[PDB]
């Protein structure tokens, strides 16, 4: 019926994990050697940050410049004639 | 922490200590006064502000002052 | 006054509630009230519901100060009951916390020490403009 | 003095939220921060007036480049009362087609924004007539606020 | 046992306390030192707990309190019924009701306000009402204006008998606290005696009164020609032409072969097509049948004999999979404090309110009720606005209760205690539907709306676009559309006309009932109702549940049930009371009780209402545009509020031009409530401060000092007058439009 | 030409970005 | 313990729902993170390629799908982004694990090393690649 012990303070303060697992790892072998082997350069972090920003700054900017007018309304433009302002301005 | 001051105004009714919630002030010996005891804010570091003491207080004008000053864990009042 | 310890005291009948510790306390600090009652009668915790406390010494964990002494207040003003609270830290650290003296604050004791005693009218403090530039306060002289 | 808030250690020693929130708040409160003096003062108040004077000119520059490059100035300097000013283009990538044909305006190919500043009117009041003009004083307000 | 306990004048009536203001409270009691003691002696008037600590004498207090207030009601009812005598024109609207509009109230001619005096027919000047009396008068039967002043005296009469009932019961002969401690007697009193033979005694005189008359009326005769009430009691010949089962007497009764009785006691359902109500003799018999269910429930609980139920016993012998011991101390809890009492009757008559709402707009009662528009919205519109106030108001009494009333220790509930064991789940599961609600019911109108303005309008949710159909909804109406084939062989045709399916009924060319359909808009508004409702109910429960003590303030419930705050510590502790929990939620029930009106008011108005030619086609007030103009913002703000303001502000200098003044009246104290609601108390007390000054200056100084109003009060006047100017601009925009274009 | 279907991702998209992580990660920092 | 913050309840505490959840590549403690953030990725970017061609705004045409795949391939960018700062911000080089010691039981147990500067790196590549893997596969099954 006792609850505070302070020889070891992570029960008293309960520092527990409550669904965490310590079985080994069930995936086979060789799959996770073909994913540790072509997945090892994006471990580093600043080069993964870097590689992200400057890919998706290139991708997003040649994807705008090389689009059509067909999914873009913007770059189709205006087609019907212009019109004249409420006291005849142009 | 906040800061709590005590003036020689005070004429030991000893409401302000009764009146905090984290048990700062206390009472110590004094000579000026009928009483002949006045308050003291030792455990400073355990103030929150609340300002009961400054609530209950009689004088024209308060012998007990907080001023709020840098917060921390205690002084913010958080239990997370 | 010496302070005590609480080597193996017991805790009150509670079925548990949501209002408990938090990582805080795993973290940074937590607080333990000990108490002595008479008799076995249920009393109300300041996280919400009610408990019963058993015959003899009891012991209680509380996450912040203002809690234990609630509780405690709540004791000596109902039950007329005695108590003491004490801080703990991770590292395994204990410190005495109510009556360091032994007696009640509100109690004056011969031996105190003074703190935070300004030997003036709160009206004599000097203005702003003499204290600036400089890393002190007005209430502070 | 090691968080964010470098000018002032008293809000970068608490854990909250609120530490940012003030951050930004009291930046150019210069009497507040710790371990100030006259001197300092002043001379952050003359760095601060040379950087408002450098942000003026570059506003008034992009202004005149972006009426020089896409507006209808000289087409507006001939019938002032019939045309109406452009201040600048409009791209916008959630444009419907409804949009893109009822923004077109004046004698522009494409959507555009109608300048109701008054600057059309002040510039030929001035002297101005032609776009090179108006990029010769763009270039001259980025000279000046470098 | 049951037994009638009295103590015999337990206090003296003298007018020596009336002279000394505040008696109920000795610091009340002690006099004024400032002005602040005046703004006191208001504010503790009524809160009987707080004055004494005996159950005795607050309960003797409720009872001479219910006595006042009984007499009040009576009173407004006798002046109600002396106005419809005198100044009205009730005998011309009886013979012409579709052409007449009803007015009771007749304006002097004093400083110019005769044009408020307006030509609402018949050979009569005044103001049109929309209080729904002159149906209640017709369907009762009344055709003259005698009974109506009879009426009135007897209801004098009665008021008269009340408040010396209530002098005698506080005065003379006080009960004791064991008689108000007696709940089964008082339960078999209440659904026995009190609704059984009420609703019993009014079937009666529907049987023998309403139902005659209102045939004459119905079959074309003038009112004038119509024999008395009381001719048909005496005279059993006409009874007998009229309806021939009366012939037979009440034998058919004890012989049990009832189906003679057929012919003034039908199932049929449905609409009256002459005067598009119910009809009158499924009323009686509905009635009937409701006071043999009372009379026959009256009787499950035991008093002063053997046979019955313990209302204790059964509480405590509950058992069941989810609840367990549950109810065991329930039953002290609930005949110890009133507020528990209080709080759930309140809820109970909030929902009973806004239930007789819907289920009155959906099927008329009343004769010519269904045509008169203004009548029904504002019959609508008035018993949503109550039940919201009693819902409030019953959260409010619950926090009460559970900060000054609970004690775990003398009288312990396990449900209780597991409830408040767990709070933190519910409020964040609460909080989370709150925030999923909302984002979806408000993002789907911002889409619209972006979608729209940007030229994309076939993007958006709409039936045309992206359709979003209440399928569920669909298939209710279906079920009760096909409902009296198969599923109820009893009745004719179904209870109402809003299923889809059925006919169109409509009186005196105007429509009276279509059914109703569903789509993507109504789905949108259903969910904001959700929203709003589920919006309201955190707030209510959150307040509600914190009330004893919270993880910010251990101790709340040591500073009381109305305290502004604890300090400018712990970050700021500002509105961590209950009281400033319900003041918020006040808020939030009148935006759901104006969006639910205004919702009602558009479909109705676009989808029902309407005028109908000789050839059989129908035009309606706005032309069917709520189901394509209200699945964006732009659409509420422009085809109804602009739209339908047209007639509010151009009525200067006609009959409705009073509306008009209202229209801009109550904006004006909307705007005034600001005032107090984003400023604070030192700033005017500093102001008070120089102002005292330069009183002081000529020698003008009052005794009561003045003081700035309270955190508390300031608030309460902030709420009390933001609530009264919106609720006073949406009453006149409605009934202006609905008085010139209906 | 062109240039603002080149500039407007540019500004609108990708600055904010590297803004907000410099910020976030110097405010963060130690 | 009663005074923890935490109730015992039937769905917090049921043999399924603790098998389920811990036989989850996200608690799988022993098995290093890489493994676990590529299946994390891969059942995350196949979630996500579907709302984006049924509801984008080119839906109705025939480009729709290859756009609305684009479109999903760049939201796993994003939250990559949205990893990597957050370990950056929150472990350091040589600080080791702060993952629970002990388990329910109160056995000492290995703590994860997902909680740390090289954990939370093999976590965040595989999660890209696994997302960009499904993204992709999710695309070639629905259009081909
Ligand atoms: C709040 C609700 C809301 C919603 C639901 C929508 C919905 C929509 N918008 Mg609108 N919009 C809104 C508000 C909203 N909008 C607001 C406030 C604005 C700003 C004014 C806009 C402005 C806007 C623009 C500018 C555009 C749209 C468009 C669209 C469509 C694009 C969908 C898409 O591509 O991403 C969907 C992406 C996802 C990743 C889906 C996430 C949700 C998943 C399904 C979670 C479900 C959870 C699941 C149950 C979890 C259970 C777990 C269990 C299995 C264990 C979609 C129909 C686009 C359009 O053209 O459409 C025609 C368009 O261009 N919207
Ligand atoms: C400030 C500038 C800005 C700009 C230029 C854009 C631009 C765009 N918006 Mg966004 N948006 C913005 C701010 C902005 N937005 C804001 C503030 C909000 C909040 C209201 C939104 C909310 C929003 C919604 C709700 C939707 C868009 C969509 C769109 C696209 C419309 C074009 C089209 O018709 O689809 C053409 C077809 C496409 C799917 C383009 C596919 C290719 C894209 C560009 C991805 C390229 C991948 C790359 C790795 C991106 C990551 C890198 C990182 C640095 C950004 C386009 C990418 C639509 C969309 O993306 O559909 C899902 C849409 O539904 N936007
Ligand atoms: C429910 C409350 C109630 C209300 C609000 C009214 C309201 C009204 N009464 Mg009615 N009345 C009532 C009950 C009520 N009455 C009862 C119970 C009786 C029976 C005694 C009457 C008998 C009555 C008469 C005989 C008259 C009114 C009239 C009036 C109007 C003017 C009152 C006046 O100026 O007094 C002045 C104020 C003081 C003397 C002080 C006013 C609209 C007057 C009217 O409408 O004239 C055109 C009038 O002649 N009332
Ligand atoms: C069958 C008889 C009977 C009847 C008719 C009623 C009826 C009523 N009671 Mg109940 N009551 C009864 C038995 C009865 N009671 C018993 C035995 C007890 C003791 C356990 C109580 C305890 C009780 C309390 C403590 C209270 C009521 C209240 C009420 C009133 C509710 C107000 C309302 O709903 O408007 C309905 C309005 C009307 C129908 C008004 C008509 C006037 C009625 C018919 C008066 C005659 C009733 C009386 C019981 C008979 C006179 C006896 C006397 C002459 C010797 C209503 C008048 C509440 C009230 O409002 O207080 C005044 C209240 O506070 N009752
Ligand atoms: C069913 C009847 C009912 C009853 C008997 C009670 C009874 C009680 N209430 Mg509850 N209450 C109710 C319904 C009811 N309430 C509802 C519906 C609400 C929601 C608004 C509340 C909300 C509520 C609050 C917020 C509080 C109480 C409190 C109290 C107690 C004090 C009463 C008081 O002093 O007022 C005496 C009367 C007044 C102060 C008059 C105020 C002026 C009003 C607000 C103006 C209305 C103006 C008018 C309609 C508009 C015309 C303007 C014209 C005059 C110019 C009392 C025991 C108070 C308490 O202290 O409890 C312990 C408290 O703080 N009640
Ligand atoms: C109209 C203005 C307004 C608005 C929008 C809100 C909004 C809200 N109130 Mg507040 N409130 C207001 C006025 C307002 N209030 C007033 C006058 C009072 C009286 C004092 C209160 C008092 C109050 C109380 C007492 C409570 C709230 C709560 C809430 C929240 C409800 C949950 C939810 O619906 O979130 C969903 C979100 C919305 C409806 C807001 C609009 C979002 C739209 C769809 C835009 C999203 C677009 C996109 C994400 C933007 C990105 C662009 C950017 C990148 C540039 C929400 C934040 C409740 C709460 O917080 O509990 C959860 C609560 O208890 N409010
Ligand atoms: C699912 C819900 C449902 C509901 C709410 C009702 C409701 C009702 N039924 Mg119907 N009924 C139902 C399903 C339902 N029924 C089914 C499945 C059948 C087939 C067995 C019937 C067959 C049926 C018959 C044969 C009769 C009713 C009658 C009644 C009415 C009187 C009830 C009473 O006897 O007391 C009432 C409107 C009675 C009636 O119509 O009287 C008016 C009656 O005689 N019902
Ligand atoms: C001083 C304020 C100022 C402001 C508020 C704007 C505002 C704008 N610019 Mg302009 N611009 C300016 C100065 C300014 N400009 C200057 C000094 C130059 C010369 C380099 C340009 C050259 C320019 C280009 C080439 C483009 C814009 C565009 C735009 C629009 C979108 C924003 C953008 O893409 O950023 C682009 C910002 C810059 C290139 C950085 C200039 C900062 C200084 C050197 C917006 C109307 C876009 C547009 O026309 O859309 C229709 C676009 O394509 N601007
Ligand atoms: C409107 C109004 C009014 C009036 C009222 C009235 C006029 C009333 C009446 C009432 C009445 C007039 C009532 C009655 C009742 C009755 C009853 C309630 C009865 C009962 C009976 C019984 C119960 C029976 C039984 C039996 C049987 C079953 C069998 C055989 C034997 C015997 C017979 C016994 C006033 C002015 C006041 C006020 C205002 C409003
Ligand atoms: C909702 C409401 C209302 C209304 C109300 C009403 C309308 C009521 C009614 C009521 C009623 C309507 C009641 C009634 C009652 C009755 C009674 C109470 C009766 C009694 C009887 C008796 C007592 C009898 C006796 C006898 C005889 C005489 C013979 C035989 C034998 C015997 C003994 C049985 C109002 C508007 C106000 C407003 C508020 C709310
Ligand atoms: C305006 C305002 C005031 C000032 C309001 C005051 C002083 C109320 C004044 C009420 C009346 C008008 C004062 C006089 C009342 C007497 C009955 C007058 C008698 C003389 C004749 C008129 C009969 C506050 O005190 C306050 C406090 C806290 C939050 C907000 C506010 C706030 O907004």
């Amino acid at each position: 019926s006792v609850y505070f012990d302070l020889e070891d303070l992570g029960n008293t303060t309960g520092q527990w994990d409550v669904y965490g697992s310590d079985a080994p790892s069930p995936y086979n072998p060789l799959q996770s050697k073909f994913f540790e082997t072509f997945a090892a350069p994006f471990t580093k972090r600043g080069l993964l940050l870097k590689f992200l920003i400057l890919g998706g700054g290139s991708l997003l900017t040649y994807v705008s410049a090389t689009s059509t007018g067909e999914v873009l309304p913007i770059k189709r433009g205006p087609q019907e004639p212009p019109k004249l302002g409420p006291r005849g301005k142009l | 922490s906040h800061s709590v001051k005590i003036y020689d105004t005070c004429i030991g009714c000893t409401q302000c200590v009764r009146a905090c919630p984290t048990d700062v002030l206390e009472m110590i010996p004094w000579d000026g006064c009928k009483a002949k005891q006045i308050a003291s804010a030792p455990r400073t570091e355990d103030c929150v502000g609340c300002k009961r003491c400054e609530s209950a207080c009689p004088t024209d004008f308060l012998s007990v002052r907080v001023y709020l000053w840098h917060e921390t864990t205690r002084s913010m009042g958080l239990a997370y | 006054t010496p302070p005590q310890l609480d080597p193996n005291t017991p805790s009150p009948i509670f079925a548990g509630s949501t209002g408990g510790l938090l990582r805080k306390a795993q973290v940074e600090e937590f607080y333990v009230i000990t108490w002595n009652s008479p008799k076995e009668q249920i009393f109300e915790m300041p996280t919400g519901g009610a408990a019963i406390m058993r015959e003899g010494p009891n012991l209680l964990k509380l996450a912040r100060k203002e809690q234990c002494l609630a509780l405690g207040t709540r004791l000596r003003s109902k039950y007329k009951i005695t108590y003491q609270f004490y801080r703990v830290f991770p590292n395994g650290e204990v410190q005495y916390l109510h009556p360091k003296d032994g007696v009640y604050p509100e109690k004056a004791n011969p031996g105190r020490e003074g703190v935070g005693l300004n030997m003036r009218s709160i009206g004599k403090n000097v203005s702003p403009i003499e204290v600036k530039f400089t890393g002190k306060q007005s209430y502070d002289l | 003095a090691l968080r964010f808030p470098r000018f002032s250690q008293g809000l970068a020693q608490d854990p909250t939220t609120r530490r940012i929130w003030f951050g930004i708040a009291t930046a150019h409160d210069f009497e507040n921060h710790d371990d100030i003096t006259e001197e300092r003062l002043y001379q952050n108040i003359f760095a601060s007036h040379f950087g408002q004077l450098a942000i003026i000119f570059l506003w008034t520059s992009g202004n005149l480049f972006h009426v020089a490059w896409q507006g209808n100035f000289e087409a507006w300097v001939q019938d002032p009362l019939h045309v109406r000013p452009i201040a600048h283009a409009i791209w916008d990538p959630h444009f419907g087609q409804p949009a893109v044909e009822a923004f077109t305006r004046g004698g522009a190919l494409g959507p555009v924004n109608i300048a109701y500043s008054g600057v059309y009117q002040w510039w030929y009041t001035i002297g101005l007539r032609t776009n090179g003009d108006l990029y010769t004083g763009a270039l001259f307000l980025l000279f000046l606020s470098a | 046992e049951v037994k009638i306990l009295v103590d015999r004048d337990p206090i003296k009536t003298s007018f020596e306390e009336w002279a000394k203001p505040g008696h109920f409270s000795r610091t009340i009691a002690k006099g004024p030192d400032t002005t602040t003691w005046i703004w006191n002696l208001h504010a503790d008037a009524h809160d009987f707990d707080s004055h004494t600590s005996d159950l005795e004498e607050i309960s003797r207090k409720v009872f001479s309190a219910h006595f006042g207030q009984l007499s009040i009601i009576f009173l407004w009812l006798s002046g109600m019924y002396f106005h419809g005598a005198r100044f009205s024109n009730y005998e011309a609207w009886l013979s012409d009701p579709t052409h007449i509009g009803p007015s009771a109230q007749v304006v002097w001619s004093i400083v110019g306000q005769e044009i408020l005096n307006g030509d609402v027919g018949g050979g009569f000047r005044g103001i049109q009402i929309t209080s729904g009396f002159f149906q209640i008068w017709r369907a009762s039967g009344i055709t003259s204006e005698l009974q109506l002043y009879c009426t009135a005296i007897g209801g004098l009469v009665f008021a008269a008998l009340m408040l010396f009932a209530g002098w005698f019961h506080y005065h003379k002969a006080a009960p004791k606290l064991a008689w108000f401690q007696d709940v089964e007697s008082m339960l078999n009193h209440h659904l026995a005696g009190l609704l059984g033979l009420g609703s019993l005694s009014w079937a009666g005189h529907q049987v023998h009164v309403s139902l005659p008359i209102n045939q004459f009326l119905n079959a074309g005769v003038d009112p004038k020609e119509i024999p008395l009430p009381h001719e048909f009691i005496l005279n059993r010949d006409l009874l007998a032409q009229l309806y021939p089962s009366f012939a037979e007497g009440a034998t058919p009764f004890f012989t049990l072969n009832w189906s003679k009785y057929a012919e003034f006691l039908t199932f049929r359902g449905g609409l009256d097509p002459v005067t598009g109500g119910l009809w009158l003799t499924d009323i009686a018999h509905h009635h009937l049948a409701i006071a043999i269910l009372f009379l026959i429930a009256g009787h499950m609980y035991r008093t002063n004999w053997g046979i019955g139920h313990g209302i204790k016993d059964i509480l405590e012998a509950h058992k069941g999979p989810f609840t367990g011991q549950g109810h065991k101390g329930l039953y002290e809890i609930l005949t110890t404090s009133w507020h528990a009492q209080l709080s759930i009757n309140l809820a109970m008559l909030g929902s009973l309110t806004i239930v007789v709402a819907h289920h009155m707009y959906s099927m008329p009662p009343y004769p010519y009720l269904a045509t008169d528009y203004g009548t029904q919205l504002s019959l609508f519109t008035h018993h949503m606005w109550i039940g919201g106030f009693l819902i409030v108001g019953a959260a409010a009494h619950a926090a009460i209760f559970m900060v000054r009333d609970y004690d775990p220790t003398t009288r312990y509930n396990d449900l209780l205690d597991r409830v408040l064991r767990h709070r933190d789940a519910i409020i964040s599961h609460l909080n989370w539907v709150c925030i999923f609600l909302g984002f979806h019911s408000f993002g789907l109108y911002i889409h619209n709306d972006t979608m729209s303005a940007l030229g994309r309008p076939q993007d958006m949710f709409s039936d045309t676009a992206i359709q979003l159909q209440p399928v569920f909804a669909q298939w209710i109406q279906n079920t009760h559309a096909l409902a009296p084939g198969t599923t109820a062989p009893g009745a004719t045709t179904s209870t109402s006309l809003t299923w889809g399916g059925g006919d169109l009924v409509a009186v005196g060319g105007k429509v009276a009932l279509l059914p109703i359909p569903l789509g993507t808009a109504d789905f949108l508004v259903h969910h904001i109702h959700a929203f709003t409702i589920h919006v309201t109910v955190l707030i209510l429960l959150k307040g509600v549940l914190f009330a004893r003590s919270s993880r910010l303030i251990p101790d709340k419930a040591n500073l009381g049930f109305r305290f502004p705050c604890d300090g400018p510590g712990r970050g700021g502790t500002c509105q961590v009371s209950a009281w400033d929990h319900v003041f918020l939620g006040l808020f939030w029930m009148y935006n759901a009780i104006s969006v639910v009106i205004f919702h009602f008011s558009w479909k109705m108005q676009s989808d029902v209402w309407g005028s109908i030619s000789d050839q059989g086609v129908v035009t309606h007030i706005t032309g069917g545009n709520f189901a394509q103009s209200s699945i964006t913002i732009n659409g509420w703000l422009r085809d109804f509020l602009w739209a339908q303001a047209s007639q509010v502000i151009q009525s200067y200098g006609s009959s409705l031009s009073a509306y008009g003044l209202f229209f801009l009246g109550a904006h004006f104290v909307w705007a005034f409530s600001l005032m107090f609601l984003f400023s604070g108390r030192g700033y005017w007390q500093e102001l008070i401060e120089s102002i005292v000054w330069a009183h002081n200056k000529l020698k003008v100084a009052p005794a009561t000092q003045p003081r700035a109003l309270s955190i508390v009060q300031g608030r309460a006047v902030g709420v009390t007058h933001y609530l009264l100017g919106g609720i006073a601009t949406t009453w006149a925009f409605f009934l202006a439009r609905i008085i010139a274009v209906g | 030409n062109n240039l603002p279907s080149i500039f407007v991702p540019l500004v609108g998209l990708v600055f904010p970005a590297i803004a907000m992580a410099s910020l976030f990660l110097h405010i963060q920092k130690n | 313990d009663p005074f923890i913050g935490s109730l015992e309840t039937p769905v917090t505490s049921s043999p399924l729902i603790a098998w389920y959840l811990s036989n989850l590549p996200g608690y799988r403690t022993a098995v290093n993170p890489l493994l676990r953030g590529v299946e994390v990725g891969l059942a995350h970017g196949f979630f996500l390629v579907g709302p984006f061609v049924k509801a984008g705004p080119l839906r109705n045409t025939a480009y729709a799908g290859s756009a609305g795949s684009l479109a999903a391939a760049g939201l796993v960018v994003i939250l990559s982004m949205c990893l990597t700062i957050y370990g950056i911000s929150s472990f350091k080089e040589g600080e080791p694990s702060i993952a629970p010691s002990l388990t329910l039981t109160g056995r000492k147990k290995q703590p994860d090393q997902l909680q740390t500067a090289d954990g939370w790196a093999k976590f965040t590549g595989g999660f890209f690649f696994g997302g960009i893997s499904g993204v992709t596969w999710a695309y070639f099954l629905l259009y081909v």
